[PDB]
RNA sequence: UAAUAGCGCCGCAAUUCAUGCUGCUUGCAGCCUCUGAAUUUUGUUAAAUGAGGGUUAGUUUGACUGUAUAAAUACAGUCUUGCUUUCUGACCCUGGUAGCUGCUCACCCUGAUGCUGCUGUCAAUAGACAGGAUAGGUGCGCUCCCAGCAAUAAGGGCGCGGAUGUACUGCUGUAGUGGCUACUGAAUCACCCCCGAUCAAGGGGGAACCCUAAAUGGGUUGAAAGGAGAAGUCAUUUAAUAAGGC
DNA sequence: CGTTTAACAGTGGCCTTATTAAATGACTTCTCAACCTCCTA
DNA sequence: TAGGAGGTTCTCTTCAGTATTAATAAGGCCACTGTTAAACG
């Protein structure tokens, strides 16, 4: 999995774009809105929320009677498919971030029940804490998942108290019979995490997009002309009147690569037309850096044509493509203001012939497993047999190789690992360490990786404060000049990713190790709240202003973006990314060294 | 709101010679401003700095109407009929 | 006149180290000359930072083939398209005319993440004119400090009217400060100038340097990076509402 | 030789809180079809 | 034939969450009493 998106503007006539804008902003986005609303009020909805899997076909079932509707009719089939796919993905996400949140809440409740002090454990067990300690050592002799299973499995007060004592230290036997206030703060922190997860689980339903803003305009008339009767209704009117009038239709996900048919203009320019809309021809305006992808698209489609469809589109360097509208600055009709943009998702691994072989092996394994899975059932539907036929068709067609560039992949020395330490102040720090002999081959810092570019790092912090102030000075004036250094941060993290992967290449690394951070901006919020609740007992504003800057620094600390960028570059290059635990205490260099060493140690089994 | 308009609306919602600030007059002023602003909001859909003002005027008029309703329902009804709210 | 003091950032040092340098003694010895790392430690006659607003389908980072090269990388050949961003420059500006509209002010006191702070000329009014990014303070900035204003933070005081059943109002001139739309002023660029397109388009004319004796002969006249869409959530701030919310 | 002004140091009081919306910066999740059939030219 | 528009359907097996091992990094003024250390008749 090394999917990356390239983009290109699409240029055509004013009418060719009026057709698309009318056909999406007026018929496709309303279809997505109605599909979302219907998905919400479906009777099985609360069942889906219990799982993370919305059923495979439900969204299409609510769409089949919707295609013939008076206000949703007059669309290509592969665009009803776009709407179905968008809504299905929205609710495939929304049922996976609420199921895992519920799992976290359940686990945190179990841990809150787990947590007892030394005195509390003594009074519950009815024995001296020394017996608790001895039995806890005994049970540690007989990871944490096993202990939680043991606790949830037994009903004895003594054994369960032993589990509690063990997991209080984290499968450790610490004999420092002190710091009861520390336990009080820890229990307070766990309770705050419980409260925050509960506050999260009451989430808004997927909104959808209202381009017409009919509700806004109607509510303005209701609020001005009439008078509300209670506060709870005037508040709803106010909330509606302040909502954001979105003005961009949903994209068009074309999950089939061939739905975009490519051609060469009489001027040599590349051109696209999509399945269902062939009278609409769009001319590709890319940049030369992205030219080879589009030329590969045209060459691959022509190569499939010239073999009488003996070649499997499915090894195409194109996987799918969104067809979005950007936002333009100025005035005029929307088709003349917003720039149509094609976002093609390409499997970079397929560019080389050698990587194409890897992709071929992956697909030929997964799809023959699919064939075996369908061959056990005896239902033998007709379209099910059509699917079975297509699977063997892809099997047969996959062994016909297109002519692609050749690069002998990347032979990686398994010993030499790369450990990356992230931090609030040192965004990254890399240690190239050989595992056979623990001596680090090399160290680099945030000034070494950003060489000649290190000035950016300071300029990121110098102005992200400045912009943070400028926004504040413009909000009170209600000017739209709210700017932020998100692009600068993204550029800096991309530079770091390139530097780290280049360093791994130079020393012939066999892996890259990144820490598993977990919920990092939440644990610090909980800890700061717990500390401020004693530092400020009854003053909530004081509990908030306490460690404000530290918390906002954590929240804007983009560990996830940096990890994703490094993962993208390593996958593009072939470095096998692993994971480890960042040591809690230590210098960044030692942190990275021990991180990579631990990753190597755990990998061995 | 223009001074001439305020004087005219005070006189035309007047209860006597000197009643500026009577709940009827305050509701009349707020209603006049909101009625002028609704067209501006039909046209300029980006002027949020006026959106906050509109919300404030709506809430002020709502409070005034509730107060006058609790005090004197008769005056409340005749007022809400005069303004057609 | 004042910017004291604090905080953050750079540099300049000093020290100790190595991820450095040296040496083979190949993991040890020394050294801080470069490169860095960690402190503290000063703001030098200075080093490096540096935050008023804008302007290019700008340039470079590119693909394939072959060679040397294990590879990077270099060279040679063929192709080239303008996407989205980050810098570095260069250049322009410190806006006008109309409308629509928000807020805030009886009068005080304290004073906010409040506003203002450039050069010169004329005034020395409160404003024009020319210039202008060096723009109050410290090497550079701040929500910090100074200075003035402070109604547009919040709090307290407090006069007269109307209301006074819990809501609250007027003392208010476009007066100050904001927002929106429409037409307009300049840059519309990447060595310079001109004509042109900008859902498309480039064309031409010069300069300097190198090669070349010289030939618009040919070349050069700043660099980088890309995984996007959708949906939620967190945080900060702002504003309205509420007196809990259910 | 005792002493009385500067110079820090610890203490007590104050400080409101929630909901929706927006802007920004982040985070999390999901996705990243492929061959076939038919119907016109 | 050859383009162009529609059809179609499941994966994998499910089912993952709960631990720590610190320490960062805590208020900001306003006003007061209390100590404390150094210069001086």
């Amino acid at each position: 999995a090394s999917q990356i998106t390239i983009q290109a503007r699409l240029i055509s006539f004013e009418s060719n774009r009026q057709q698309l804008w009318k056909l999406m902003a007026d018929l496709n986005t309303p279809l997505i809105n109605e599909l979302l609303c219907q998905l919400g009020q479906h009777p099985d909805f609360e069942k889906w929320q219990q799982k993370g899997k919305l059923p495979s076909t439900v969204v299409s079932q609510l769409c089949q009677p919707l295609k013939t509707d008076p206000r949703f009719a007059g669309q290509p089939s592969r665009l009803y498919m776009s709407a179905i796919h968008i809504v299905d993905y929205i609710y495939k996400s929304w049922l996976a971030i609420q199921k895992r949140l519920q799992q976290q809440l359940d686990g945190k409740t179990r841990w809150l029940e787990m947590l007892n002090s030394d005195a509390e454990l003594v009074e519950l067990s009815g024995d001296t804490l020394e017996a608790i300690r001895v039995k806890a050592a005994e049970i540690l002799a007989i990871l944490s998942k096993t202990l939680f299973d043991a606790y949830q499995e037994t009903e004895d007060i003594k054994s369960r108290s032993a589990i509690s004592y063990l997991l209080k230290n984290g499968c450790k036997l610490t004999d420092k019979e002190e710091d009861s206030e520390k336990f009080a703060k820890r229990r307070r922190q766990v309770e705050i995490q419980i409260q925050r997860l509960t506050e999260k689980l009451i989430s808004r339903m997927p909104k959808g997009r209202d381009l017409t803003n009919a509700k806004w305009l109607e509510t303005l008339l209701t609020a001005t002309t009439t008078v509300a009767e209670d506060n709870a209704q005037a508040k709803r009117w106010q909330d509606i009147l302040l909502t954001r009038s979105s003005s961009l239709p949903f994209p068009l996900v074309f999950e089939t690569n061939e739905d975009m048919v490519w051609s060469k203009n009489q001027k040599g320019r590349l051109c696209v037309h999509f399945n269902g809309l062939s009278d609409l021809i769009f001319e590709v305006y890319c940049g030369n850096r992205q030219l080879h992808w589009f030329q590969r698209f045209l060459e691959d489609q022509q190569t499939k044509r010239k073999s009488k469809n003996q070649h499997s589109s499915g090894l195409f360097t194109l996987r799918n493509g969104h067809l979005v509208w950007l936002e333009g600055e100025g005035k005029g009709e929307p088709w003349n203001l917003h720039h149509l943009t094609l976002y093609c998702c390409v499997d970079n691994r397929l560019w080389t012939e050698e990587g194409t072989e890897i992709v071929r092996q992956e697909k030929a394994d997964e799809i023959t497993k699919f064939i075996t899975n369908m061959k056990k059932k005896s239902d033998l539907s007709d379209t099910q047999q059509a699917l079975i036929q297509r699977k063997q068709s892809t099997l047969t067609r996959i062994n016909n190789s297109f002519e692609r560039p050749s690069q002998p992949l990347y032979q990686g020395q398994s010993h030499i690992l790369v450990g990356v330490s992230l931090g609030l102040e040192k965004p990254a720090t890399v240690a190239v360490v050989d595992a056979i002999a623990n001596k680090v081959l090399a160290y680099r810092s945030i000034k070494q990786l950003l060489g000649d570019n290190y000035e950016l790092l300071n300029r990121q912090r110098r102005q992200q404060q400045y912009l943070s102030h400028e926004r504040h000075k413009a909000q009170k004036n209600f000017s739209p000049n709210q700017f932020g250094a998100s692009e600068l941060g993204q550029h800096i993290d991309r530079l770091l990713a390139k530097a780290i992967v280049a360093l791994a290449r130079t020393y012939k690394a066999g892996s890259i190790v990144l820490p598993k951070l977990g919920d990092m901006r939440e644990v610090v919020q909980s800890e700061i709240q717990a500390i401020a609740e004693q530092k400020f007992p009854g003053y909530i504003e004081g509990q908030q202003k306490y460690a404000k800057q530290y918390r906002v620094n954590v929240h804007r600390w983009s560990y996830g973006r940096l990890i994703q960028s490094i993962q993208s570059k390593a996958a593009q290059t072939g470095i096998v990314i692993e994971e480890g635990k960042q040591p809690i205490r230590g210098s960044p260099h030692d942190k990275a060294k021990e991180l990579a060493l631990s990753a190597y140690n755990l990998r061995l089994t | 709101l223009s001074t001439e308009a305020t004087a005219k609306i005070v006189s035309e919602f007047g209860r006597d010679a000197n009643d500026t600030g009577s709940t009827e007059v305050q509701v009349a002023l707020l209603t006049a401003q909101i009625n002028h602003l609704q067209g501006h909001f039909a046209e300029h859909k980006k002027d949020h700095h006026s959106r906050r003002g509109l919300l404030r005027m709506v809430s002020q008029r709502r409070k005034l109407l509730d107060y006058l309703k609790r005090k004197d329902v008769a005056r409340y009804t005749q007022l809400i009929e005069r303004l057609g709210l």
